[PDB]
């Protein structure tokens, strides 16, 4: 039988949030709780009646009541932004059931501007009759950027693919954009630039065939 | 030193077969219940099944969506858990984790996880990548790994000696359906030519291995 | 007092360092309650009866013990005593399991180092030696690498049932016999509970799990009940207060005797009202709904333990 969680919940930096899991198994049996950050394996944080694995600070705590189990996080930090799963056994004891997950957003994080890096078409790649502009964008928050590309100062709208921002180990974001050109248009212009706007402010960098 | 390592992940055709294994170390594997837990891209954790220790009957249990096509087994003599996957569907595309209860004893208290192995069920073909050098108070240099499928590509620097300043970015999924990623290591502009940096690219799905050297051009 | 408590009665969970440390005998009431908080009584039980080395309750203490069922009322008040607690205070004995003591289905036993349950005629505890823990069925102790430190978390301890134990008002034998008869009339098809004759039968089925309310009033076995009323009386006697020398821990026996008999110490509002007041030692109310008084079969008694828990029963065969 199933564990129901809310899909999403927010908390202000330093404040307390409580994530609840509901299911009939929880009347007899304890839940356990997992924190999963993107690109990482789940980490167990609470099990049984409020037991913490070693290395889990007591800011995470567990409770149960009736057919509900709850995970409570005091003094929320940016490092707590994660998906939180509850689990338990089913009625028979022959299976393990996970809740659907709750995405925890932590509000009030400090805004950071993006450090931008631009690489030109590698010379080995120019032996292969292809050219790709490699614009890396790192260390920004929040994780939402717009990218624009320039052939001298003209809007380059074909052959560009940007990633969705992803969270780094330092709880800031990273992204890339790639403009691909035939080595003609790389040399048909003296000036290329990748122009990155983050919260109304645009950082820019430029490379040249020189 | 207590750890679980999954392997066997890769690209498989729809309807195909694939065996995952999980290698355990640092503890008495025979005493452990071993579970598989998977996560399709962007979705929730889903328990696949488990095999109990012989002490508790060594029996198996499976989630309903994989019953009949998936079989779990263990070889205690080689410290290894297995997941035989048959009749694979595209929604079986997931990262697969093996896990156990090591210190938090109890059938569903998973405190020990492997890092997971990606299984891609798709009609597309594996493609190995083109690897290109990227040349420069501080200095920015790296490799750009172009046009591969599927994930992942592991990038190291100087066989793993150059461990700091390294920023391997997440890959872009091009409209072509192929992936590309760049890895950049910050070094001083300052031993530019005195020291060699070689980036080691590895694409296990295509058995590609490319060590490529950096210099200022 | 009456307010539900999420924490220890007096002492924060133990951070042991030496698995070979001695378990001192402490004479003071609050000293004993501090040990109860830290699960030092369950550790002592396991050393004596299972040749276990070290402790259970490392870092977590008594308020991180596991219960079956997980939905448990009396654990919400830290001051209500469990059977193991009452054992440490000398009010009852949690006995070592014999092979004939039936292990009830339902609890999740895998990995536990200790568990206990009330039985029809007492309280039984099951332990494991060093480096071992219970199998899924609870029947054996198998080798377990996770226990190597001998400083084990509270989750390795399982207490079965919703149970509160307290100083009782002893009753005459004739009162027990009348209670027993009313109990027999409410469960007339039951033959044996936990291997003890309850009703005379010729045929009987095999033992099956059996969830029941019960009270322990002394004498030869428990009184199981269906229709009964309970009421909680708040009491303020000396067992209702604990005494802490803040900085050091629980007050010593002689310091506690002085505060509770001579009115020369500090404490909360109720302790000053009943005992009198003036660093120093301070005494305050423990958290519980009070003492449980049970109405059953026309009588009213104050039992030693009351609760709802799982036993093994056999039914009559026609
Ligand atoms: C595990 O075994 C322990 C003994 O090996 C036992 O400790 C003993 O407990 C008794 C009863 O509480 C104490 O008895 C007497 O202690 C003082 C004398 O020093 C008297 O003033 C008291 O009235 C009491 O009669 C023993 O002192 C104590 N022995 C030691 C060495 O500490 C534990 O109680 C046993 N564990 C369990 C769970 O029963
Ligand atoms: C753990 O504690 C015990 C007892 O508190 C220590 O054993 C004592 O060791 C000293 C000298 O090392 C002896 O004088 C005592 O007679 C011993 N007592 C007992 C009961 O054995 C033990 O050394 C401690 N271990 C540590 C601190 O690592």
């Amino acid at each position: 039988s199933e564990l129901t969680q809310d899909p999403a919940v927010s908390v202000a930096l330093g404040q307390t949030v409580r994530i609840t899991c509901q299911g009939d198994s929880l009347r007899s049996y304890y839940a356990s709780w997992y924190q999963q950050k993107p690109g990482q394996a789940p980490v167990l944080v609470i099990y049984g009646k409020n037991n913490r694995p070693s290395g889990i600070p007591d800011r995470f705590s567990g409770s149960s009541s009736g057919n509900t189990a709850s995970l409570t996080i005091t003094g929320a930090q940016a490092e707590d932004e994660a998906d939180y799963y509850c689990n338990s056994r089913d009625s028979s004891g022959n299976h393990v059931v996970f809740g659907g997950g709750t995405k925890l957003t932590v509000l009030g994080q400090p805004k950071a501007a993006p450090s931008v890096t631009l690489f030109p078409p590698s010379s080995e790649e120019l032996q292969a009759n292809k050219a790709t502009l490699v614009c890396l964008i790192s260390d920004f928050y929040p994780g939402a950027v717009t990218v624009a590309w320039k052939a001298d100062s003209s809007p380059v709208k074909a052959g560009v693919e940007t990633t969705t921002p992803s969270k780094q180990s330092n709880n800031k974001y990273a992204a890339s954009s790639y403009l691909s050109l035939t080595p003609e248009q790389w040399k048909s212009h003296r000036s290329y630039s990748c122009q990155v706007t983050h919260e109304g402010s645009t950082v820019e960098k430029t490379v040249a065939p020189t | 030193e207590v750890q679980l390592v999954e392997s066997g992940g890769g690209l498989v055709k729809p309807g195909g077969s694939l065996r995952l294994s999980c290698a355990a170390s640092g503890f008495t594997f025979s005493n452990a219940w071993m579970s598989w837990v998977r996560q399709a891209p962007g979705k929730g954790l889903e328990w696949v099944g488990r095999i109990k220790s012989k002490t508790d009957g060594g029996t198996t249990d499976y989630a309903a969506p994989v019953k009949g096509r998936f079989t779990i087994s263990r070889d205690d003599s080689k410290n290894t858990l297995y997941l035989q996957m048959n009749s694979l569907k595209t929604e079986d595309t997931a990262v697969y984790y093996c896990t156990t209860d090591f210190i938090s004893a109890g059938p569903w208290y998973f405190d020990l996880w492997g890092r997971g192995t990606l299984v891609t069920v798709s009609s597309a073909s594996t493609k190995g990548p083109s690897v290109f050098p990227l040349a420069p108070g501080t200095a920015a240099l790296g490799c750009l790994v172009k046009d591969y499928f599927p994930e992942p590509v592991t990038v190291s620097w100087n066989s793993g000696a150059l461990t700091s300043g390294v920023h391997t970015f997440p890959a872009v999924l091009q409209s072509s359906g192929l992936y590309s990623l760049s890895s950049v290591v910050t070094v001083p502009s300052s031993s530019l030519g005195t020291q060699t940096y070689i980036c080691n690219v590895n694409h296990k799905p295509s058995n590609t291995k490319v060590d490529k050297r950096v210099e200022p051009k | 007092d009456g307010i539900q408590d999420s924490g220890p009665i007096i002492c924060a969970g133990p951070i042991h360092s030496n698995k070979s440390a001695d378990i001192p005998h402490l004479l003071g009431y609050s000293e004993k309650i501090c040990q109860i908080d830290r699960l030092i009584h369950v550790s002592s039980w396991l050393r004596n009866h299972s040749q276990f080395q070290g402790y259970v309750g490392q870092r977590g203490g008594r308020s991180q013990v596991s219960y079956y069922p997980a939905e448990n009322s009396y654990s919400r008040w830290s001051g209500l005593l469990s059977p193991c607690d009452a054992d440490w205070l000398g009010m009852l004995v949690v006995k070592k399991a014999k092979g004939s003591d039936m292990i009830v289905p339902g609890p999740s036993y895998k990995g536990k180092v200790f568990f206990e349950r009330p039985t029809f005629d007492g309280y039984v505890g099951w332990g494991c030696g060093s480096g071992k823990s219970r199998t899924e069925s609870g029947e054996l102790c198998s080798s377990d690498s996770g226990t190597s430190s001998g400083l084990l978390p509270s989750d390795r301890v399982l207490w079965i049932g919703d149970v509160a134990c307290q100083p009782m008002t002893p009753i005459p034998e004739e009162t027990f016999l009348e209670l027993k008869s009313f109990s027999q009339s409410e469960f007339p098809d039951i033959c044996k509970i936990d291997g003890i004759v309850f009703n005379q039968c010729e045929g009987e089925s095999l033992p099956q799990p059996f969830d029941v309310a019960w009270m322990d009033v002394g004498h030869s076995h428990k009184i199981i009940m269906r229709e009964h009323k309970t009421k909680w009386v708040q009491e303020s006697s000396s067992k209702d207060f604990v005494c802490y020398k803040e900085g050091t821990g629980p007050c010593s026996e002689s310091e506690e005797k002085t505060c509770k008999t001579s009115g020369s110490c500090r404490g909360d509002m109720q302790f000053c009202k009943v005992a009198g007041c003036e660093a120093k030692c301070r005494c305050s109310l423990v958290h519980k709904p009070g003492e449980v008084v049970v109405s059953y079969g026309g009588m009213r008694v104050r039992p030693k333990c009351y609760g709802f828990s799982r036993m093994m029963a056999t039914l009559e065969v026609n």
